[PDB]
């Protein structure tokens, strides 16, 4: 996250960090103690993936982060890397063993596919992650996290060549600045109603990070809610 | 005069034409409108002192 703030310990206990290859390449949120939802372009390659909950400074244990390895990887069925890499940007991990909820391990609320588009067009969102602090720069060591406006649809299509599908959004400044990056896709985007935070969205992609005139890619959670809610069952 | 169209019924989280109702977790208060927490760490809340 670019131009965002350190969030303090808990404050978003549904964030996880993946680690594969490269440590921190891309986040997730907690769907329940046995899942994960993230993007599918960070899974894709169906690689061995670790999961950690309770995070808060990745190079400091706290004491409240757990570790899960990952048993399977669903992307969800549109999903094709070789016809578009960003477009059904959606993946489900299982954990080997399920997390324990507490105050630093808690799921994010998913509501139903109208009220998940209600929350959306409340038109701010909260995004986290331990992505690039800046365009091409170093990565955060503590979690980061800003508040960003939804883009209509209309200056959203102007400001890219790229294809964005209607059930992608848009959203960040007019002048750049803060934004989401390298290393936060996957993570979550929320919606806090009264005091609950909802599912909104999935960060997936963008052109250079805090840039003006370019905004990031996020893909929308209510056209998949009943195929979270589904694979997810416990 | 109470319909989801207007204040969401004054419902805080879902509405039903009113019937008031909230995610899993999440017990409908003795108002009817409100959403309280039915298990210890139910989802999207932040427990931990800020
Ligand atoms: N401009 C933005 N707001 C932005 C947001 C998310 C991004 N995600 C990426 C990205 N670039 N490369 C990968 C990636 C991650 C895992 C595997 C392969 C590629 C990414 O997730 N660039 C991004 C830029
Ligand atoms: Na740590």
């Amino acid at each position: 996250v670019v131009g965002g703030e350190d969030a303090k310990p808990g404050q978003f206990p549904w964030q996880v960090v993946l680690n594969g290859k490269v440590d921190a390449f891309c986040g997730g949120s907690i769907v329940n103690e046995k899942w994960i939802v993230t993007a599918a372009h960070c899974v894709e390659t169906g690689v061995k993936i670790t999961v950690v909950a309770g995070e808060h400074n990745i190079e400091e244990t706290e004491h409240t982060e757990q570790k899960r390895n990952v048993i399977r990887i669903i992307p969800h069925h549109n999903y094709n890397a070789a016809i578009n890499k960003y477009n059904h940007d959606i993946a489900l991990l299982e954990l080997d063993e399920p997390l324990v909820l507490n105050s630093y391990v808690t799921p994010i609320c998913i509501a139903d596919k109208e009220y998940t588009n209600i929350f959306l067009k409340f038109g701010s969102g909260y995004v986290s992650g331990w992505g690039r602090v800046f365009h091409k720069g170093r990565s955060a060591l503590v979690l980061q996290y800003l508040r960003v406006p939804l883009v209509d649809r209309a200056t959203c299509l102007r400001s890219t060549k790229f294809t964005i599908y209607n059930n992608m959004f848009c959203a960040g400044f007019h002048e750049g600045g803060r934004d989401s990056c390298q290393g936060d896709s996957g993570g979550p985007h929320v919606t806090e109603v009264e005091g609950t935070s909802f599912l909104t969205g999935i960060i997936s992609w963008g052109e250079e990070c805090a840039m003006k005139g370019k905004y990031g890619i996020y893909t929308k959670v209510s056209r998949y809610v009943n195929w979270i809610k589904e694979k997810t069952k416990l | 005069d109470v319909t989801c169209n207007i204040k969401n019924g004054r419902c805080e989280q879902f509405c039903k034409n009113v019937v008031c109702s909230c995610t899993e977790g999440y017990r409908l208060a003795e108002n009817q409108k409100s959403c309280e927490p039915a298990v210890p760490f139910p989802c999207g809340r932040v427990s931990v002192s800020q």
